[PDB]
């Protein structure tokens, strides 16, 4: 069984991590397998849950790193950073908008 | 009632006789028309409500490996739910591995009547699919679900 | 020699002056030894640092972002981060840490992204936070804070995002948050919490999201209405009875909001009014609810359900605010005389299953272009006009099941994939020819007018 | 598939013969088999997680008139629970007139397989059973269930 | 539809009673009627529930006034009363 | 005769010298003048009695219970009650009470009975009840508490039975009954709570009953260790998820325990030793409990359920804790190689539908004359041996479903009523005469053997 898994497969790798770690399914390219990683990759953010943490694609335009879904960290270079959106002009006021 | 479900590798093989053939049954939450794609294993934890969708295009066939309901965690969804959204999300049809959840069957038992087809598959040819899937590889496929007979 | 790898790590050019050096997962202690003066970027998660001095570096004067995030650390010295002057990003989750450190954080300016989450964090010292005058996201997620730590975030005035969420809070005072007049995200799930101060959002000037989702609520959260620029509020999974009668009224903005798993019993007819945004409206359960919500305001739910309460008539004009519904859901209710839904133009599925309909006259579904799916399952529906069903077009399955018919029935309606008849006792006059050619299932009350018939395509029984 | 009862008063009459016969429905949650007992109704509110239970002679078959699911107060128990509890404490068998309340024959479908049967009964026989019962006074009855 | 009672039947009779009222469950004849009273009568205690209240019998050995259904007040003439329950000889002093 | 009823009321001889004065429901406002000083019982109840300032009688020494309920009571005076010697029981329940009255309970030294069920009593005074030195039964049920009056509770050494119940207390502290050494009832459901002090019911010396129903207890509730005269606990319905090792080493008279409607995923094989009183054990989705519990002291189970868990084997003795078991449903585990279930003689049902058996043995259901229903559907089992259903009088229902039995078949066993097989699918060999009459409800595989061949009810399709 992995490094910080505790259920495991073949086919599925990963099914439960340990407590505070959070669990990615990682595609390539038929597969699809459970890791368990301590902070979430990129694309992603880490979403914890009192049953399953669990990384969590940050999907919002133009955006690298999010805090959650809604609400953007760090806008691709080199976008105008407000209240957690991403713009090409920054309405009202280092590229971080405000 | 029953389902025929070829297995074609992206490999050149004329000699390759009908490479693999297996056999299956067909759910009752979904329609038994047949279907054809490309296969693609997803964990069973992807159908989930509403994980990141990993927008493959449209008219893949998923398999998914059941795991032990009894060591594995309370699931996300139920298992008709997880058949429909594997569909929703593109699945032209849906291969549930039961070997490990016996139990399986009598809930992908009552109709709701899906547009794409569930096929249930157990110990022996199963074991054959995974023996394929699993590194080892993630061999690219093509696969028909040839209808009854 | 002076850009430099310690040994077994793995580092990378950042820009082409700067470096990038992943130590992580190697276990160590205080080492690193040999750090580039010129390191931007410094993860030291997941080892077995479980105290820092020997602090090897306060020279890292471009260092921007510093991962500790996985060790054993149980306190943090008031100096452990003095010369990090381009510190922009910290992150110490998942360590030991059972109160947020009392000096090590403050006056750090340049500080926008703090982690603390996944500790052992029972108290917050009223200056933990003293001088973090550029904080823009900070997580406490998942700590052991049983109250909310007023006066410390009293000086957080840029804080932008916070969760709180996974801790035991149970009581949120009026002002808890009073001075964050920047914050836009705020979560607090999965908490405790059974009591909310009418005044507690009292300050969030900014806030657009909002979760209250997983807390033992017993009331609906009148502290909302002051907070007029939100789009999101989450309070499922509470213990919510009741959703009052202006609701919303401080919430134009709201996209959404989400209350299931709530045991809601009634909501005011003008609870939804004047969500312009709004796009869903479903309310499952709500028992006592005798009337059709007034939707003033609310000009653009393309989905509306509202299943098994005691609504037993429409108003007249009801499609009027209707105008973009896709989706209408009023399963489970005590509808009897229905009215013309036909400037609901843009329908295309409806479901009345389980009213008490009798009457299905040609107004009601006409001219409904878009319309693919009408279930009228389980009604008293002894009747149907003429063609009740000849401007529909797009009409694919029609389900009018355990119904109280025939005394003549239709085919008016041509196009179709799927038909129930199942369970009507006087459809003696069972003597349907098949004008329905494209149609690839069917359901007849009797096995007899079914399979009568020899691209190939089922019918039951 | 289908189920004959007789209402047979301990009284008494040889025109009113054998006043009533009717016709219902068997119910999947149960068996079937035939059964015979004294009538009585019971209040859907009985047949409750926490209700005293009233001690009655085992044996009898109860009568339970369903209300609007809809305006009645969220039921304690799922009716399959109900007719599980009616039996547990009293008998096989346990009849559910369903006038009010149509929807009960798709909840009392699933099999869980129960000793004692249960026999559904709706608009025009069941109308005339509760003719029969507001009281109207007396009543007093034996039923027999059997089929053809 | 009854005196405090604001849910009816001619079969059922009461099915919803006022707020602080507790219903009855009265059984004549071949009958069980839903009655709703202010108080319960001597056989029961009031039992108030958040959905519902609801009249209990009192089940406990030549009790006459329970306060719950494993607690009675007062225990008939002349029997002795201990820690809630009835005895014919009182174990140390009821 | 000099006695004498009041105007609409209805009165009665109380022995020869008392009087039973019934006035309730004549909206009213103060009842009297001339109600007799003789009145041992007086009824006001479910009047319009908004003030009893402008009387009352303070003249009535000879009354015992005085009942007050379901007027529109806001305010108790000082004085109200003074001059009541013989009062027994009080009765205020539904009016619009906010506080317990400051002082007019104060001294009521006969005071036994006292409702306070359904007003709008937010606070307790300290000293509201400072001289009660006889109540026994207090009724606070249905109010709008948001804490434990704990002060107000220390002078209430004589207290039997209380309810807080449908309230909306959050918290107990340590000590918060402290004082209440002869409570026997104590009823809590129906409030908020979420925290328990490990000490909350220190001092409850004579408690029986303690009722945490339908609250948001996080934990089990440790502070019960010290009840040693627990005979009912209730905690079901809150959002416990484990109950711990030792969790009832306190309480050993315990006769039933609710804790249903919890989201318990463990539970520590000590938790139920040592309960001779328990008559049964049902755990529904502990669904991390990995070992059989251990039930040293708690023979006298006659019921153990113990469904969805992840148990695979059972000690080769466990039925020397189970003598008196009669019904076993250890159903949704994971269970294969399974022991002798025959000192387990009074056992007379069994479910282990949804586990991993595979074989079962000559041994495993052997002289249990008592056992009627069995189930093992849903198993592995492919070899059943022959003579195991042998020493199986009494087995009237067989249900041996879904598993992959065939070639070979069931037989030396005969007394059914009820037999399923349905999923048995190298059971074609399906045979299957009509050997053993007693027979009313077959399930064969194929639907076949139905009509294949008193009312022999017959599935799946006779043709
Ligand atoms: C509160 O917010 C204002 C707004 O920027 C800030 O200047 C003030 O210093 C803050 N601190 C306290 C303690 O109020
Ligand atoms: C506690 O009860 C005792 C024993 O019956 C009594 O003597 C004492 O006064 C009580 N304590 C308080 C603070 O009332
Ligand atoms: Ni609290």
């Amino acid at each position: 069984c992995a490094k910080g898994c505790e259920l495991c497969s073949e086919v599925n790798g990963c099914l439960k991590c340990s407590p505070k770690l959070f669990i990615l399914l990682e595609r390539n390219d038929i597969r699809q397998v459970g890791v368990c990683l301590p902070s979430c990759p990129p694309g992603y953010f880490d979403a914890r849950n009192p049953d399953m943490n669990k990384c969590i694609k940050c999907k919002i335009e133009h955006c690298e790193a999010c805090f959650s879904h809604n609400f953007c960290t760090k806008c691709k270079e080199g976008l105008y950073l407000h209240k957690g959106r991403c713009y090409p002009a920054c309405p009202e006021g280092t590229m971080e908008c405000s | 009632q029953k389902a025929i479900i070829r297995v074609i590798p992206l490999k050149m093989d004329p000699t390759g006789k009908l490479n693999l053939t297996l056999e299956g049954v067909f759910a009752g939450v979904a329609e038994i028309t047949p279907a054809e794609g490309k296969l693609m294993q997803s964990h069973p934890l992807y159908l989930c409500n509403a994980s990141d969708d990993d927008n493959l295009e449209p008219g893949f066939i998923s398999i998914v490996k059941l795991e032990s309901p009894r060591r594995a965690p309370r699931p996300c969804l139920s298992l008709a739910s997880k058949a429909r959204m594997a569909g929703e999300r593109g699945a032209s049809a849906v291969l549930f591995d039961i070997t490990e959840d016996r139990a399986a069957a009598e809930q992908l038992q009552q109709p709701l009547g899906l547009t794409w087809p569930v096929v249930l598959i157990w110990g022996n040819d199963a074991e054959k699919l995974m023996e394929f899937v699993y590194k080892n590889q993630k061999a690219h496929v093509r696969i028909e679900l040839k209808e009854p007979p | 020699g002076p850009r430099g790898c310690p040994t077994h790590c793995h580092c990378e050019p950042d820009g082409r002056m700067l470096l990038r050096v992943d130590c992580s997962d190697l276990g160590l202690s205080e080492l690193p030894s040999n750090l580039s003066v010129f390191t931007s970027y410094l993860d030291l998660s997941m080892n077995n640092i479980s105290q820092l001095l020997p602090n090897p570096l306060p020279s890292l004067r471009f260092l921007e972002e510093l991962r500790l995030a996985g060790n054993a650390l149980t306190y943090i010295p008031k100096g452990a981060f003095t010369g990090l002057y381009s510190l922009k990003v910290l992150m110490l989750q998942n360590n030991q840490l059972r109160h947020v450190p009392t000096e090590a954080l403050q006056n750090l300016r340049s500080l926008q992204s703090l982690r603390l989450d996944a500790n052992h964090i029972s108290y917050v010292p009223p200056s933990c936070f003293s001088g973090l005058h550029s904080l823009r996201h900070l997580w406490l997620d998942d700590n052991a804070l049983t109250e909310i730590p007023v006066q410390a975030f009293r000086s957080l005035s840029a804080l932008q995002a916070m969760t709180l969420a996974l801790n035991k809070i149970h009581h949120i005072p009026d002002y808890a948050f009073g001075n964050l007049s920047s914050l836009v995200v705020l979560h607090l799930h999965n908490n405790r919490i059974h009591s909310l101060g009418k005044k507690c959002f009292d300050g969030l000037h900014s806030l657009e999201t909002l979760d209250l989702n997983y807390n033992n609520l017993d009331e609906f959260p009148t502290a909302i209405r002051t907070l007029s620029n939100l789009k999101e509020l989450g309070f499922h999974s509470n213990n919510i009875r009741s959703i009052p009668e202006k609701a919303f009224v401080g919430n134009p903005s709201l996209i959404t909001i989400h209350f299931y798993d709530n045991p809601i019993q009634f909501v005011g007819r003008s609870a939804f009014q004047h969500l312009p945004e709004l796009r869903t409206l479903t309310l499952n359960g709500a028992s006592q609810i005798t009337e059709f919500p007034d939707l003033t305001g609310t000009a653009n739910l393309e989905s509306l359900t509202l299943t098994g309460a005691q609504i037993s008539s429409l108003p007249q004009t009801v499609c009027n605010q209707l105008p973009n519904l896709q989706v209408l859901d009023l399963s489970y209710n005590l509808l009897e005389d229905l009215p013309s839904f036909s400037v609901c133009q843009k329908l295309q599925k409806i479901d009345l299953r389980h009213n008490e309909i009798y009457e299905i006259k040609v107004d009601t579904f006409q001219q409904l272009l878009s319309l693919r799916s009408l279930n009228l399952a389980w009604n008293k529906i002894a009747i149907i006009h003429p063609n009740a069903f000849s401007t529909l077009p797009s009409l694919i399955k029609l389900d009018l099941s355990s119904n109280l018919l025939s005394s003549f029935p239709i085919t008016g309606l041509h196009g179709l994939t799927h038909l129930k008849l199942t369970g009507n006792h006087a459809l003696q006059s069972l003597i349907s020819s098949e004008n329905f050619p494209e149609l690839k299932v069917i359901e007849m009350p009797y096995a007899y007018q079914c399979c009568a018939f020899g691209h190939s395509v089922q019918c039951s029984p």
